[PDB]
DNA sequence: TCGGATGTATATATCTGACACGTGCCTGGAGACTAGGGAGTAATCCCCTTGGGCGGTTAAACGCGGGGGACAGCGCGTACGTGCGTTTAAGCGGTGCTAGAGCTGTCTACGACCAATTGAGCGGCCTCGGCACCGGGATTCT
DNA sequence: AGAATCCCGGTGCCGAGGCCGCTCAATTGGTCGTAGACAGCTCTAGCACCGCTTAAACGCACGTACGCGCTGTCCCCCGCGTTTAACCGCCCAAGGGGATTACTCCCTAGTCTCCAGGCACGTGTCAGATATATACATCCGA
């Protein structure tokens, strides 16, 4: 917790110089349990005056939680939902009367953005907290408009990947966190890596994993490649070439004439190498799914999964699986739940106190569902599994950092169990075009990693 | 880089109702009805030049383009006006 | 030019215009001037009506519904614009053999 | 079993849509068969156009259908579009 | 309310406004699926969807309002089916 | 005396009068018609012998096509009979005058 | 002149039995003499102004097949 | 000197459809295919037509075609009823159509 | 006129059939409509494009425009024919 | 259900006047060179159509009275169809006879082409108020 | 009497109007060659008067069957309320597509030179018209 305690003497500090900062601890630790420190400490004394908290839908919840377990009495309440969010905005408390039960605001991006005229009569904030800054990194989102609307005297982010993609996102958020950082002109950066470090040491401060508590083993991230089987290469080459709408048509049970897919290659033959029904799906109806319960085993991948895991449950240590889309993860819900198994998953379609409760059994340790679908965006971000102690990432591309998010929600603070990563992947393939695509977006990063 | 009767519909409306002023949306319609109309009249005066064996565009076929393409109590006013440009135009 | 013909609109486009098209191979001088002022009559009479249909409905600013009511009352034009149809116009209010 | 959730585009036309195009066409009372034919009529004549607006786009060597296509398609049916 | 005076306030309501009646995102791909048999591999601007619905839309009220006379000569209220074939009969579509 | 029904001698004639191709006015009173119509637009004007034939070749196509759909919109409203309604309704919904 | 009158009533019917019509109501006939009259006034207004176009003072053939073409009615068999 | 016809192995005068093409200056140039594609097209749609008129002639058993064959044939058939939509064939008259006690 | 060609072409579908003073008249003047459809398509096909020559893509638009589905189809393959064994033969 | 009034449908003829070839010049073909440039086929930067998501929250779908509109049947009587005996007037043929439409010859004016100006318009800077746009109450309603 | 509604104070904000630096369009002047208008003549093209025949229009009487109104039944469409799922949506990503500019060639427009077509006019040879005749088929009323 010493950190912790260099954490909230660093936001102590900017509350003192009147400076805004970008929290970008390591992903992993603290953040919150810090956060809700600084909030104490000022909370004690300093009151919190106009005080409002903004996060993705999954973390509100365990922010709520976590208020009820570390601090004894905070006036708090999760403004969720709309029409009865009306109610609860008075049996709040005094419309501008800040008092000792004045209770602390905390909303939605969602909802902060479509409704900011009932926020915006309020007086200047006293601190307004977004929890992932990453949001932001686009100046011309519609939440950054409607986020200026708001009569703000201090700001502050939270993040643990501040730079993803390049280095526009940091000068987007720069000009957010900081106005006193306009400089709307490309940046003056472009030797120059020091210069950059004289304006970045004053706010940003970083921690990282190995710290000093060993706490969590060292984790291993590894690629296990698999070998594309026949059936993919028909697929692949039928498209590579073209008539696959039409010798798969040879079917084609529904949609007759099914619409050439023939769109970015790369999508088409991506979707493939992850299982090639998604493709007979469509070309034809088959409202059965593959009944032989064993064309599943015709995907390679899908092989590779299940000898994995049989090997995974030789030890029993529960396992974590990611991707990108919801039909695939669906899939592989359908065949296990054929041989028996008792799965959890949380995509984006199911509902928020739903998959909160669903978490809150899946902690129960008692209970065997140990398997654990979720996809990346889905509930990649904001919950944690200590129970869990294997993430199988299935596919993620396009954007790397989106991935490490998720292997930390296993490993964090509290995760004793030693943690292996398994990126899933198919040897001469388009996956391994978009893995040296990561690779190069990381080269960045570790560059920006020296950088630190 | 593109050319449009904008101004001159514009100071045309000043001249109507000069305190009414006007959109975009429907500034793009008057747009669209003026090259309509300049279409309809030009290509008729072009066909009725080939009915006779004649290769010139005189005014006195702009006549009867307009006598054609327009209805009733519309034409006798805008024939009218024609000619009196067009002697304003030469005895100046 | 043409400020010596009493028009508001360009003779010397309009004679560009009916060059570039190519509806024939010589163009005399006074087509372009009777076919420009036979367009600014035409404005000039479907603008007055578009003002009075704005001026009913207590606006200063013509929009599209007023060139459509402007257009579908009067029966000339009405005959002549019998098959366009003005984005976002309306419909011309009415009821039949019913209360 | 389960995976299949599709529909003929056609019917994302509902029938309070048909109801409000009906209702501003002066009509009061609609029999529950009109919506079969109007839906029938209406892919006749979007069909009819379509067609020509993409056999204007095929001359050019264009692949995106632009809205002066359109346009001349539907001023070759005999009806003028106006603001575009 | 009694059958048939909320109808009423609907001819009054819809024709004074002049907003769009049917929901974009079914009716584009409406358009997209009907035009796969022309052209395989074909993209639209997002302004030539806005002119197809314009002149769809047109021309349904068109033929809904003479659909409508040919209910009232046959001394009706209800429009059928067999009123929109005579009305397309005549206009010769 | 024998007599024919009501609407048996109207069907031999339908009969007859399709499968004819000849001219059913009387050329004379047409073209009286025609010069009194023309009387208005120009004054001692001449027509060339074979306009005025066109003129009623064009005319009569004209009615034969109106009449055959006038009786559409009859048996629409359960008759045999047309009455100037149906006239109307055809004209309104061919745009004619509208 | 009342060169109407001239359409007499059997020649309605006439043309009416051609149109494939198996009753007439007694008040068609003052209903047709003025739908006639209606077409002949467009189409010699056209066709007149198309001759006065060419300086002549006789309405020719084509004067009437062209005003034809120009309303939406092509008839063959007249040049 | 062979005509343009026989190296196209029509029968329409492809050479007086390119001088029909340039007269009426429809636009500046002309290719040389312009006018072989014409004549080729305008020679099927007259075989077409002139084959569905002695198909109806044989039906009357005639051997002469006269105007109501070509009103029979065109209005006949779909494409040419839709193609000749509008047009007035002379001397020609309508196809037998009672419909109902009418 | 084209009344000679447009007898060559009877004779070659009904060697035995013969044609009217009246049916000739007819078929002139629908060879001479047709013409005058074609050839104005093709000038606006090329004017929307600003190209300044009617070559043998403008006459195939302008039939896929003009003529009904079927009878378009038919058209264009004659034609395309014709021009093939014009510059090859 | 027959027997009768006619109505169309097959078969004799003549009889045109037309459709078919064969001439005659005379204008349009095709053939050969030359010129200019108008496409044709490249190379590059981009604004731009094309997938996922993901919320969410209007709008759509489902169900339930219950009346009011469609449709069938029945009666009456009025206007239109059929056939017959007058009454016009269109349509065959003969006279002319002017008022045009068509072609050619001749000169003066008018429009295309081309050089050198310069002030019109178009694309892109800002700035403020007439569109909207919200509650909140007096008035109709069936 | 619970339901329906306008007008009048309160609301922002972004699109319409101004300014602009400009550069390429439209003006003035000057030549040339050939379309105008025009005048003269000729021969079609149009119109009009007359007498005769006969076919069509016109009037009229009956009678009937079709239009129109009234009444009853039942069924299906409308209005309202609840619950589900979809369009107007925030974000994500690569891309292909689309209007740009490039030397390069070859492919049309010319100016001409003659063989070739075609169009017009002068003749016969009908073949589909028409009239008389003969069955073979159908409305009609009882
Ligand atoms: N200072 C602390 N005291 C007690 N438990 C802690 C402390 N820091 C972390 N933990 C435990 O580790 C977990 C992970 O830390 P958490 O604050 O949730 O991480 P994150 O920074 O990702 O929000 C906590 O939920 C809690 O159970
Ligand atoms: F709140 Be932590 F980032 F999971």
């Amino acid at each position: 917790k010493s950190y912790q305690l260099k954490g909230v003497k660093w936001l102590i500090s900017l509350w003192q110089n009147g400076l805004n900062g970008i929290l970008a601890d390591q992903m992993g630790l603290g953040k919150t349990i810090q956060t809700i420190g600084f909030l104490s400490h000022l909370k004690g004394n300093g009151l919190d005056g106009p005080y409002l908290v903004i996060a993705p839908l999954s973390t509100l919840s365990n922010w709520f939680n976590e208020i009820a377990r570390f601090t004894p009495s905070i006036n708090a309440i999760i403004y969720h939902g709309d029409k009865n969010q009306r109610d609860e905005l008075r049996r709040k408390h005094m419309p501008k009367t800040v008092g000792p039960k004045f209770p602390i605001v905390i909303t939605s991006y969602e909802v902060a953005m479509n409704d900011a005229k009932r926020i915006l009569r309020h007086y200047p904030w006293k601190y307004v907290v977004i929890d992932e800054g990453h949001r932001l990194k686009n100046h011309k989102c519609k939440l950054l408009r409607e986020l200026k609307h708001l009569k703000m005297d201090n700001k502050l982010l939270l993040t643990g990947t501040p730079l993803q993609n390049n280095l526009s996102e940091l000068w987007s958020l720069l000009n957010f966190i900081l106005p006193d950082i306009f400089t709307s002109h490309d940046e003056f950066e472009s030797q120059v890596v020091s210069k950059l470090h004289g304006i970045l040491r004053p706010f940003i401060l970083r921690r990282m994993k190995c710290d000093v508590e060993l706490s969590l083993p060292r984790k291993k991230e590894i690629i296990m490649y698999a070998t594309m089987t026949d059936h993919q290469k028909k697929f692949q080459e039928h498209l590579v070439n073209n008539t696959l709408e039409a010798h798969l048509g040879e079917n084609a049970i529904r949609g007759q004439g099914w619409k050439g897919k023939l769109n970015n290659l790369v999508i088409q033959l991506r979707k493939n190498c992850n299982h090639p029904d998604l493709l007979q799906g469509q070309i034809d109806g088959s409202y059965l799914y593959p009944p032989v319960e064993e064309i599943v085993g015709q995907c390679g991948k899908f092989r590779l999964l299940e000898r994995l895991l049989v090997r995974l449950f030789a030890n029993n240590h529960k396992v974590l699986i990611f991707s990108q889309w919801t039909k695939l993860l669906d899939i592989m819900d359908y065949y296990f739940s054929e041989k028996g198994f008792e799965v959890c998953r949380i995509d984006g379609s199911v509902k928020l106190d739903e998959r909160r409760r669903q978490i809150k059994d899946f902690s129960d340790e008692k209970s065997s569902c140990s398997i654990f679908l979720l996809s990346t965006r889905a509930g990649g971000l904001g919950i944690n599994l200590t129970a869990a102690d294997t993430c199988i990432l299935y596919d993620s591309d396009w954007n790397p950092q989106m991935d490490l998010q998720a292997m930390d929600r296993c490993h964090r603070i509290g995760q004793t169990k030693p943690v292996h990563v398994y990126r899933l992947s198919t040897a001469q393939s388009i996956e391994t075009r978009v893995l040296k695509r990561a690779y190069s977006k990381l080269k960045l990063e570790h560059v920006v990693i020296g950088q630190g | 880089s593109v050319e449009t009767y904008k101004i001159y519909i514009f100071k045309v409306l000043k001249q109507v109702h000069p305190d009414i002023g006007i959109s975009s949306k429907a500034m793009g319609i008057m747009n669209s009805f003026i090259n309509d109309i300049f279409e309809k009249l030009a290509s008729e005066s072009s066909k009725l030049a080939r009915y006779n064996k004649k290769p010139t565009i005189t005014s006195r076929e702009i006549q009867t383009a307009v006598r054609l393409v327009l209805p009733g109590e519309l034409a006798k006013h805008a024939v009218s006006e024609g000619t009196k440009a067009v002697t304003k135009f030469t005895s100046s | 030019r043409s400020s010596k013909a009493g028009l508001q609109f360009p003779v010397g486009r309009i004679a560009r215009f009916l060059k570039a098209g190519k509806y024939a191979e010589r163009v005399g001088a006074g087509a372009p001037v009777y076919l420009a002022a036979v367009l600014e009559y035409l404005a000039a009479e479907v603008l007055e009506l578009a003002g009075n249909a704005a001026r009913d409905n207590k606006k200063t600013r013509i929009v599209p519904r007023h060139i459509q009511l402007a257009v579908r009352n009067d029966e000339e034009l009405s005959k002549l614009l019998g098959d366009v149809t003005i984005a976002n116009g309306g419909v011309m209010p009415n009821i039949h053999n019913l209360l | 079993r389960h995976r299949k959730v599709l529909r003929d585009n056609i019917q994302g036309i509902t029938k309070p849509a048909i109801r409000r195009l009906a209702r501003r066409g002066g009509v009061k009372r609609i029999s529950g068969l009109i919506y079969e034919e109007t839906r029938g009529v209406l892919k006749i004549f979007l069909e009819n156009v379509i067609r020509d607006a993409v056999t204007y786009t095929e001359h050019a060597r264009r692949k995106t259908v632009t809205a002066m296509d359109v346009v001349y398609a539907l001023k070759r049916q005999g009806r003028t579009l106006y603001g575009f | 309310f009694r059958p048939g005076t909320v109808a009423l306030r609907e001819i009054r309501k819809y024709q004074k406004s002049t907003e769009l009646l049917i929901r974009k995102l079914p009716f584009q791909r409406l358009v997209r699926e009907i035009a796969q048999d022309f052209k395989t591999d074909l993209r639209f601007q997002s302004s030539a969807v806005a002119a197809l619905q314009e002149a769809a839309e047109a021309y349904l009220v068109g033929l809904f309002e003479d659909t409508n006379l040919c209910a009232i000569h046959a001394k009706r209220v209800t429009i059928m089916p067999k009123d929109i074939q005579l009305a397309r009969r005549i206009r010769g579509e």
